[PDB]
C-alpha cells in the first residue's frame, strides 16, 4: 500500500485548510489527453428508448 | 377489528380455550396475562427469524414503554385468527391444558395462510449462469449487446 | 333468505352446536354473542386474504360504527350455510363442545362450494411466450408485422 | 424482550412445565431454581461442542461469579423459546413427570429452527481439486502459466 | 460449571432419577454413593476400551489415594450432560426403578455427540497401495526414480 503514497504527511488534527480559489474568475483548464473519457454507446434500439420507432 | 392489542391476542386465545373469556365468573391473573404475552413475543420472535421468516407485520415491544400489553401488534386483518390461535396452542401447557384438535388444525392451517404470499414472493428463479452466451438473437438488437451472461 | 345479519349467522351457529336455540330452552347469553362476531370477523379476514383468497361478498366493519352486531353481512344467498357451519366448528371450543361429524362436513361441502366458482375464474391459462413465432398462417399478425408473440 | 436473565428462562420452563406459575398458586423454589440452573447450563454446553455444534450467543458463566441466576444468557430473542421450552423438556424427569405433547413438538421446532442459519451457512462447497486444467479459456491463467488449480 | 467431581456426576444422576437431590428430606447413604461412583468408573472404562473407546479426557483414579469420590473427572463441558445421564440410566436398576424415555433419549444424543468427533478424526483414508506408479505427471518423483507408491 505504501508504494501509492502521494504526500508526504496525512491529516494530523488540527490542521489548517486553505481555500485556493478567492475570487472569482474563469478558468484555464490543463491535462493529459487520457486524463478525461467519453464513454460512450448508442442507446438500444430495444430500450424505453427506440422500442417503438424506426 | 375488536383486537388490536397483545393483551386483546392473549384474551382471544384464552376464551379459545376456555379458560377465561368476558362472560366468565373467574378470571386468570394479570402476572398471568403478562407470561402469556410473553410467550406471544418469544413465538414471534422465533417466526420473524430476524427477517428471515414468517413476515406479518408484528411490532416488537421495547422496555422504555413500561407494558408490553397495550402496544398495538400492527397484525393485518388475516393475521389475527391464526395468531391467537397459534398463541392459545402454545400456553395450553400452562393451565394444566391441551388445544383441542379444532384449535389445532385451525393453528396449522393459518400458518400455512400466513407464509403462503410470502412463499409466493420468493419463489424466485436465479439468474442466468456466468458462463452461458447471450444468443446471437440478442445481436442485431442493441449492437452493444453483450455476448455472455453477467451471473451472480 | 331469512339470514341477513351477522346475528342471524351468530344465532344459526350457535343452534347448530346446541349452545343457544329454541329447540333446548337456551336463550342467547349477550357476551356469547360479541365472542361468535369477532371469531366471524377474524374467520373471514383470514378467508378473504385481501382479495386473495375466498370472494363471497362479506363486508367488515369499520371501527366507527360501535355495534358490530347488527350489520349486513352481505354475503349471497348460496354461502351462507357454509359461513354458519363453519362459524359453529370455529366457536365449538369456546364451551368445551366439538362440532358433530355432520356439521364438519357440511362445512367441508360449502367451503368447497364456496371456492369453486373462484377456482373455474382463476384457471386461466398463460400468454404465449415472447420467443414463439406467430406463423405463416397467422393473417392477424402478418398484417400487424408482429412475426412473434409479445408474452408478458 | 422480557426474558433476559437464565432466571427467566428458568421461571418459563417451570411454568410450561406447570411446576411453579401464577397460573397455579405455586412460587418457584430456590433449589428448584439452582437444579434446573445447572441443568440449563449443561445442555447448552451440550449443544454448543466448542463452536461445532449449535450456535446460539449464549453466555457461559465463569466460576469467579458465585450466583449463576441473574446473569444475562445473552440469546437472541429467537433463540429464547427454543432454549427454555427444551429446558423445560429435560428437566421434566426431576419431578417425576412428563412433559405434554405440545412441548416436545415445539422443542423438536425451535432445535431446527436454531440450527437453520448456522446449517445454511455451513453447507458450502468444496475448492477445485488440484488435478483440474484451468482450462484455455482464463486467458489471465492461461499467460501467467496457471494451467492448474491449487486444490485443498 | 458446578459439575466438577464424580460425587457431583453421582448427584445429578440421582437428582435426575428424582432419587436424591438437595430438596429432597431423605438422601441416600454414602455407601451407596460409592457404590455409583463405581458404576461411573467402570462404566467410562468399558467406553474407553484402553485408548481404542470412546475419548473424553476422563481421568481414572487410583487406589493409592483412597477415595475416588471427590477427584475431578476431567470431562470438558460438552461431556458432563452424557456422562451423567448414562450414569443416571446404568444405576436406575438399583433402586427398582427404570429411567424414563427422556432420560434415555438424551443418554443416546449424548453419546452420540460425545463420539462424533473421535469418527470424524478417525475417518481416515489408507494410503496408496504398494503396487500403485507414482505416474509419469509428477516429473520431480520421476527424476528421483520413485516409480512407485511405497505403501503401508
Amino acid at each position: 500500500q505504501r508504494a501509492y503514497a502521494n504526500v508526504n504527511t496525512s491529516l494530523a488534527d488540527a490542521m489548517a485548510v486553505n481555500i485556493l480559489n478567492v475570487k472569482d474568475a474563469r478558468t484555464n483548464v490543463f491535462w493529459a489527453d487520457d486524463a478525461i473519457r467519453i464513454v460512450s454507446q448508442p442507446i438500444p434500439a430495444n430500450h424505453e428508448l427506440f422500442a417503438g420507432m424506426k | 377489528m375488536q383486537i388490536k392489542t397483545k393483551g386483546d391476542l392473549v384474551r382471544a386465545a384464552l376464551r379459545k380455550l376456555g379458560v377465561a373469556s368476558d362472560a366468565t365468573l373467574t378470571d386468570v391473573e394479570p402476572q398471568s396475562m403478562q407470561d402469556a404475552v410473553d410467550d406471544l413475543e418469544a413465538m414471534m420472535a422465533e417466526w420473524y427469524q430476524d427477517g428471515k421468516g414468517i413476515i406479518t407485520g408484528y411490532v416488537f415491544s421495547d422496555d422504555e414503554n413500561p407494558p408490553a400489553e397495550g402496544d398495538d401488534h400492527g397484525l393485518r386483518s388475516s393475521a389475527v385468527s391464526a395468531v391467537f390461535h397459534n398463541l392459545a396452542c402454545r400456553i395450553a401447557p400452562d393451565y394444566a391444558l391441551e388445544a383441542t384438535a379444532k384449535i389445532i388444525a385451525t393453528a396449522k392451517y393459518g400458518k400455512e395462510l400466513l407464509y403462503k404470499q410470502t412463499a409466493i414472493s420468493r419463489a424466485k428463479r436465479a439468474p442466468y449462469p456466468s458462463r452461458m452466451p447471450t444468443g446471437s438473437g440478442n445481436s442485431f438488437a442493441n449492437l452493444n449487446e453483450w455476448h455472455y451472461f453477467p451471473g451472480e
